[PDB]
């Protein structure tokens, strides 16, 4: 069973990051430098630091050495104990469902909790259940 | 290979089978590469927006997956190496899945994912 260990990543940069280093596998596997790499995790709840599957430390120092996103935890790499190689997979309630209970961030109805109604296939645009809350043009001028 | 990476970050999905995470172009262009012959989505847009849905989360980098402790627990050992998803949410329509029961192909719910 391969080991997982913990690397550090710039912020906002973690699929960025997932999408460099599966270009850089593919881009050395048939060298004579390969990568020891088994996958990347980086789930999308977190935010600052991504994981990597590798039998010991070495390889992911000889397998993350070049890259200018994994340049800062590049002195130091974590290790896990087995009980956390599952916690990592786990999501709690993607988040696109219809007839649904959604919330606005922008706009006027600020933290008010709406319904969605149709979706658009183009993920353009979602269609919303609110009330208005205007005055109807009679105190504003 | 350089065809099961998804070029641009914009418009990528996951199917519901494999849970392939690719661009919008890939699996109209290409498709599905872990089944070809039961889902045929190669060559249009009604079928890829039908099965494979946008609803999933979390990224896995599949490499090996003859060796590897995450691909046994994905199930998703006996696919080939590339992005794959580890909660795609949703269900296929009563229209795709009465004829994979017939071919041999067991459609299994790939959302690891809890609820509350
Ligand atoms: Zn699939």
């Amino acid at each position: 069973d391969p080991n997982l260990w913990t690397v550090k990543c710039k912020i906002g940069e973690e699929r960025a990051t997932a999408i460099s280093l599966m270009r850089k596998f593919i881009a050395y596997q048939f060298t004579d430098t390969p990568l020891q790499i088994k996958s990347v995790v980086a789930p999308e709840h977190v935010k600052g630091y991504i994981y990597v599957e590798a039998y010991k430390q070495t390889h992911v120092k000889q397998a993350i050495e070049g890259v200018g996103n994994l340049r800062l935890g590049y002195w130091n790499q974590q290790m896990v104990p087995i009980k956390e190689m599952t916690d990592v997979l786990k999501v709690v309630k993607a988040n696109l469902k219809p007839k649904s209970w959604v919330r606005l961030k922008r706009g006027i109805y600020k933290d008010d909790i709406a319904q969605v109604d149709y979706v658009e296939p183009s993920q353009n645009t979602i269609s919303l259940k609110m009330i208005p809350r205007i005055d109807y043009d009679r105190i504003k001028a | 290979a350089l065809e099961t990476v998804p070029k641009d970050l914009r418009h990528l999905r996951a199917c519901l089978l494999c849970s392939l995470v690719k661009t919008i172009d890939q699996f109209e262009y290409d498709g599905c590469d872990n089944c070809d012959a039961y889902l045929q989505m190669k060559g249009n847009r009604e079928m890829v927006y039908d099965c494979t849905s946008s609803s999933f989360d979390g990224i896995i980098a599949m490499m090996s997956p003859e060796d590897s402790w995450v691909s046994k627990w994905q199930r998703v050992s006996n696919f080939k190496p590339g992005v794959y998803a580890v909660s795609v949410t949703g269900r296929l329509p009563q229209g795709i899945v009465r004829e994979l029961k017939s071919r041999g192909v067991a459609y299994k719910s790939r959302d690891t994912a809890i609820k509350t």
